[PDB]
């Protein structure tokens, strides 16, 4: 996972 | 220009930004969550003096995945153009590259959409 | 960074851009020529604690289109990274898109790539 | 594979495929209204054993603007994933090349998204 | 359309290709030392009747990373145009599209470019 | 326009 | 033409 | 690695 993504 | 404010992707990522009178975009992405850890400085440029035609208005920003917390070693434009109205709009693609070493430069950039509206989805 | 200074891609565009400690980048955008009409400002940010394994250090920024002389309602995004090493070399893809009616979207954005070297082409 | 049939684009665009066992996709690209004047050849390729995890089927197809009724000189890909469901979707990136001379290269490639589904926008 | 033969890009990857008379793309992509297993299928489209104006010819094709030995769940196209002449290229721009879950969705697509010549790199 | 998204 | 492109 | 990529 990516920060730009993640909850 | 209508640019300044919070937008909300279709994930619930959200963006703040200031649209200076001179065509800057300052400010911070944030995971919907929104804590410290997750926040991001973002900066770009828009055209401030779009045509009246009923077109959108240009722009695009850049955030470098680093923070205090953090450090994705990676970085995302999102390139696209704001479009007013009762329901107002972002509509972007981005491009997020990875640093690499010169064999993995294949897998060092993704390529997505994002649409930005004022209300959360 | 080795990032800060003049960078030309291989059409003999520049931009010269300040990599600030923080993580800022900040600078400007010319044809090769490089007189006042065709000079825009340019904003982005870098990757400012890369790896150490020999991957590229991620950037990106974006021009906005409009100078005191000229507005062609539209901005660039480039995405990429940075390469050292007695070669030093930018690379990027970038995206271009123009502000259009919603009839007009299909044809907003296009797509490129960019080399930027510290040599002229 | 699910794939086999008419799919529309959120403009209401349409394309029919034949999946085959193979892996090959042939089939036809036309404009909502249908009729002979916009519809174009369309081949392609896809995975024809797909992870079972729940992931997508990934995919790609062409079209060349080209039939006995008009020519764009330009040619474009679509490449995504199909995914499965009550509500299949078929999520796409697409680029659109133009023939130009070597001047005007820079706006050879448009790029854009489509999410193509058995049911009409 | 002198877009029939070999093409090698500048990794040294080769894919060799029949040009219909259709406008029909068929042929194979391999890795540079060309065994089976590195082999697959490539399909596609290009303008049969391009400009004579000095422009390229517009095509695209796709490949499945499926063979009898290999599934790497994914597809990619190439978008762009053949530019003839005694140093004859086809300049492309390709999307790489992995079979993802919808969590996954986001890295699902990888984008780059790629120039084919006639002669190895 | 172009043929990719004429009506 | 476009400003990204030209001399 | 990926074999639109490998040598």
């Amino acid at each position: 996972s990516h920060p730009q993504f993640e909850k | 220009a209508g640019i300044t404010g919070t937008w909300y992707n279709q994930l619930g990522s959200t963006f703040i930004v200031t649209a200076g009178a001179d065509g800057a975009l300052t400010g911070t992405y944030a995971c919907g969550r929104g804590n410290a850890e997750c926040r991001y400085v973002l900066t770009g440029r828009y055209d401030s003096a779009p045509a009246t035609d009923g077109s959108g208005t240009a722009l695009g920003w850049t955030v470098a995945w680093k923070n205090n917390y953090r450090n994705a070693h990676s970085a995302t434009t999102w390139s696209g153009q704001y479009v007013g109205g009762a329901e107002a709009r972002i509509n972007t693609q981005w491009l997020l590259t990875s640093g690499t070493t010169e064999a993995n430069a294949w897998k060092s950039t993704l390529v997505g959409h994002d649409t930005f509206t004022k209300v959360k989805p």
